[PDB]
RNA sequence: ACCUGUCUGGUUGAUUCCGACAACGCGUGAGGCCUGGGGUGCAGCAGGCUGUGCGACGGGCGGCGGCAAGCUGCAGGAGGGCAGGCGAAAACAGGUCAGUGAUGCCCUCAGAUGCUCUGGGCUGCACGCGCACUACAAUGGCGCGGCGAGCGGGAGUGCCGGGAGGCGCGGGCGAGGCCGUGGCGCAGCAGGGAUGGGGGCCUGGAAGGGUGCCCUGAACGAGGAAUUCCUAGUAGCCGCGGGUC
């Protein structure tokens, strides 16, 4: 089984995956790799674009783990 | 004025205090202050003992800790066992000394490393 | 200015140089430095036991060891000479620099 | 917020057809030039660095006028101001001038380097053509 | 004092008798990592924190040998995302996973004579505990291993999985295996 | 110089090296983005201005050992600098530091007189400590 | 159901290995006093948990 | 011939001891011992050094056993089986004649089985096997910043170079890693670094040796029957230094 994750945003999955961790209490960077087909270097940078948006504060900013819960 | 030293020491760490009566209450450990100590479990350990003992024993106490020898995990051990027991020095001599009795058996009761050493060494096998 | 180093390899022959030099120098100078002992400086030899190839990792461990004691002080030559006498009954080394 | 999204690109060429090679465009650039025969981890990073092409960028999302950009800076590495020591193939034994070889290059002057051994019957040659190993290596116990 | 500076060991609450005499919930320092002496005494692994007895199962298969600093680090993460996933205090999640996963009564052979019969044979407290340990650190490092799932993810995929006792987590489907195979033979 | 360890040390090494680079005392190599900075390094540096983070962490290393009291080389530093190099099957043999960019970017900081040398070995000078005092009171 | 048992008595250690041992068990509330086979390390004190559904 | 002593039982790591005893007394070994390790008393002197002592005996307490030896838990305590060292009698057709100006005997001694020189081999390779190394990656790898050991205490420095390396002065050292952070992101992939090509050097009289640069980028995705080692600062992981040179 060789599994290649897509490194692309098709501007359907971007407002999917908003309304996907809008739902969800806290989400992470490998979780939306998973549940999704994204890579998680791509999926890394849209939740901290998610986090310059109104849309989820950031939880704990480390290396190893970036964490991510919904605002308010 | 008033100045006491003591050591602490794990495995082959070795750890200088030296508690005067400054202004204000702070632990300078190896020459950096403990709120910017780049190891936060250095930093914790420290202030697990200070949560412990309460701060109003602190009140003046300036603590500037040097430590040398050994790797990362035992330098905090190193520091933690001086740090105590420079704390309890300067009580011994400086300070009413039940107070001190009432310090150290809160610590020994705590943790018996915290005021002890660990004798536990590298004890190396042969071949 | 005289540094009067000494060093041997055994330590209750060394130790009494010492003593009886020190019950010697008290007899000359009250300034005299008490009796330094620098790093025993050690060696260790580590050998295979076995004259072949028949036996377990079987390792021997040989050492040597030697004492340093020195004394510091600033005298007369010829207080250095007659220290000099009373320092050749012994078997420890001497050895003296005097800057 | 797809459209205030900005870093990562919407749409990628999935493989590029390069020097004879395929590249996939899911790498980013330095990481997806090395897939050239002839261009290593180094050599990449050498390269993008030289001519200026963003390193950030998967290499399927380049327009064809940075990957023009970048075939010429393989092809001519001595241009864009790379030292002599980093190269593949220099000195030569014929021309004598330093080069980098990419792609085909490679075999086909490890193809010449066996047959003109085995015309001058050079030994090391020889241990390669049947496979043994020629370095200072044992072959008793291993390489079986 | 209290754990990671977040968590209060004090307000967690053991539910099993059995099991309370051997988890440590007693606040001795802010991190798991307290280098005591307490194996050699022969009963002190109920002394030690059952996180400090948590840590040290993961920094397992030989690649991660002593690597405690990454593994309470892996677990410092991993209480941010399982303390806000849930709510729960995240030790007291914690000693819900390994009640949830340390097997009562177990499988073995007994026999004084040579023929040795495969027989039930009761689990002690203290066994079921480490077995619990054991069970939870192999599942959180197999699921973890070659998948985009991380450490400090897996262990707070396991140890919410083992609090609500569900088929998905490692220990609850190896726990229950075991026990199976106690009444296999009684 | 207490001062020194009393702000962030990762925090004053940006803030020294855009002082290094703003003022212009410290001069690239021609081969500067190609360098692998130790013989054990697998790539050359990531960072487009590793040269002056760099500079900021040498310069911070002079700092400390006057603070010491002690006396650092070109040749004691790179061992700071060297890293485990991967040496295939063999056992992964720690090597030292690249020496060479190193002594250019001291001699850049003898030409802005902030390390004046002491006999033999180069030492801080007061133009360092001053230079330093107005960036920690700004961090 | 699952019914808590308190070790008073240790003997016997048995088996290949010889980790399990004899136990002389007490119940809680009953109080009645069974022997069990307990596996893992036990000290006298420890409440043990039988799951049997027999005795 | 032999047996008892040298043991019914209990005990101990110990034929260690308690005890009953046709045995009684002894002796080796065991222990005691010697060295290192931790605690501190004094003394001397200047990554602190080394002399002299003290400190633990299983002493105290509780329960078993009671001529008991002892076992076991706790308190006190720095410490309650620390690590080494020497190591009995008897053996073995154990190994070493290739450590020997240790050697009997046999064989060789001028076309030598002597010595020495040069070259080659001991490094050959369809294959079988032992022990290790590096791995199969995300608990990872790579790039920077920060913090960084002990044994060993000789070495750093300035200049040239991209590195290896070079040159000139010359009392004089510190690791993987960890932490922070950036990239990659489950891919035979930035895992792995085998093999091979081209160049630069070091040592040496001489490279198949070592090192450095670039490139090529193998098997290996957790390993069959089997099987080794290990109880706490230990296994394992991780480097470092020394012998060889």
């Amino acid at each position: 089984e060789a599994v290649r994750r897509s490194v692309t945003v098709e501007a359907d999955v971007f407002s999917k995956i908003e309304r996907d961790v809008a739902k969800a209490s806290l989400v992470t960077a490998p979780s939306v790799a998973e549940k999704f087909n994204l890579n998680v270097g791509v999926a890394q940078k849209i939740l901290e674009h998610l986090c310059a948006g109104g849309v989820l504060c950031c939880l704990s900013r480390n290396s190893r783990l970036r964490l991510y819960s919904r605002a308010q | 004025e008033k100045k006491v030293i003591a050591i602490g020491q794990k495995k082959t760490a070795k750890a200088r205090s030296e508690c005067m009566e400054g202004d204000v209450f702070s632990v300078t450990v190896n020459n950096v202050p403990l709120r910017l100590l780049p190891d936060d479990m250095m930093a914790s350990k420290l202030r697990d003992i200070i949560t412990r003992v309460g701060l109003k024993y602190f009140e003046n106490l300036v603590f500037s800790i040097t430590v040398r020898g050994g790797g990362p995990v035992s330098k905090i051990y190193a520091v933690r066992q001086a740090f105590a027991k420079s704390l309890v020095a300067y009580y011994g001599t400086y300070m009413d000394e039940w107070t001190r009795q009432e310090i150290r058996s809160n610590l020994l009761s705590f943790d018996k490393f915290t005021l002890v050493a660990d004798p536990r060494r590298a004890e190396p096998k042969k071949y | 200015s005289v540094d009067i180093n000494l060093e041997g390899t055994s330590v209750e022959e060394i130790e009494k140089v010492c003593r009886d030099f020190y019950a010697y120098a008290k007899t000359l100078v009250p300034d005299m430095g008490g009796v330094k002992r620098l790093q025993t400086k050690k060696g260790k030899i580590t050998t295979r036991r076995s004259p072949c190839g028949e036996g377990t990792n079987t390792w021997s461990r040989y050492r040597i060891s030697v004492h340093r004691r020195s004394f510091s002080a600033h005298l007369y030559p010829s207080v250095l000479e007659k220290f000099a006498t009373f320092l050749k009954g012994s078997n420890v080394e001497i050895s003296l620099v005097i800057k | 917020l797809f459209e205030t999204f900005t870093s990562e690109p919407a749409q990628i060429q999935h493989i590029i057809r390069m020097l004879n090679t395929n590249i996939d465009g899911s790498r980013r650039v330095v990481h997806a030039l090395t897939q050239i025969k002839g261009i290593g981890k180094r050599m990449s990073d050498a390269i993008v660095k030289r001519t200026g092409v963003d390193a950030s960028k998967r290499m399927g999302a380049l327009s064809a006028s940075e990957l023009e950009l970048l075939q010429d800076g393989i092809q001519n590495p001595a241009k864009y101001g790379i030292p002599r020591w980093m190269f593949n193939h220099q000195f030569d034994a014929v021309d004598g001038t330093d080069s980098h070889l990419i792609g085909n290059q490679i075999d086909a002057n490890l193809r010449f380097y066996i047959e003109k051994g085995k015309k001058m019957k050079h030994i090391r040659v020889c241990r390669l053509a049947r496979g043994l190993k020629v370095r200072g290596q044992r072959t008793k116990s291993n390489g079986r | 004092l209290l754990l990671f500076d977040k968590y209060s060991r004090d307000e967690v609450v053991v539910n099993d008798r059995s099991l309370k005499n051997y988890i440590f919930l007693r606040s001795l320092s802010s991190y798991p990592h307290t280098a005591s002496r307490k194996g050699s005494r022969q009963f002190g692994k109920g002394e030690i924190p059952i996180e400090e007895r948590f840590v040290c199962g993961l920094m397992r298969r030989g690649r991660n040998s002593g690597k405690k600093r990454l593994a309470m680090a892996a677990l410092r993460n991993a209480f941010i995302i399982i303390n806000t996933l849930t709510g729960k205090n995240p030790l007291q999640v914690l000693v819900d996973a390994l009640v949830n996963c340390g097997p009562r009564e177990d499988c073995a052979r007994i026999g004084k004579g040579g023929a040795m019969k495969r027989t039930s044979v009761d689990v002690s407290p203290l066994r079921r505990l480490n077995v619990a340990i054991f069970l939870v650190c192999k599942g959180i490092r197999q699921a973890c291993m070659k998948s985009t799932k991380t450490i400090a993810e897996a262990i707070a995929d396991e140890l919410i999985a083992a609090s609500r006792n569900s088929p998905n987590s490692f220990g609850v489907k190896k726990k229950d295996e075991i026990e199976r195979m106690a009444k296999s033979n009684r | 110089m207490k001062e020194l360890f009393m702000v962030r040390a990762d925090a004053l090494n940006e803030a020294l090296a855009g002082y290094l680079k703003s003022k212009n005392i410290v001069k690239l190599p021609e081969n500067f983005d190609i360098i692998k900075t130790s013989h054990g390094k697998q790539r050359a540096p990531s960072d487009k201005d590793w040269y002056y983070k760099r500079a900021a962490s040498i310069f911070r290393k002079l700092l400390i050992a006057m603070h010491e009291e002690k006396r650092i080389g070109v040749k004691r530093l790179s061992r700071k600098y060297g890293c485990a190099k991967n040496r295939g099957s063999r056992p992964s043999k720690h090597v030292d530091g690249s020496r060479g960019h190193i002594r250019k970017i001291m001699q850049d900081l003898e030409r802005a007189g902030l390390i004046v040398k002491d006999g033999n070995y180069r030492k801080v000078s007061d133009m360092g400590i001053i230079e330093t005092g107005q960036l920690i009171s700004q961090i | 159901q699952v019914f808590l048992g308190e070790v008073m008595q240790l003997y016997n250690k048995t088996g290949p290995g010889g980790s399990i041992t004899l136990c002389q068990l007490k119940l809680e509330d009953t109080g009645r006093m069974l022997h069990r086979a307990v596996i893992g390390p036990i000290k006298i004190g420890d409440v043990v948990t039988l799951l049997d559904c027999e005795r």
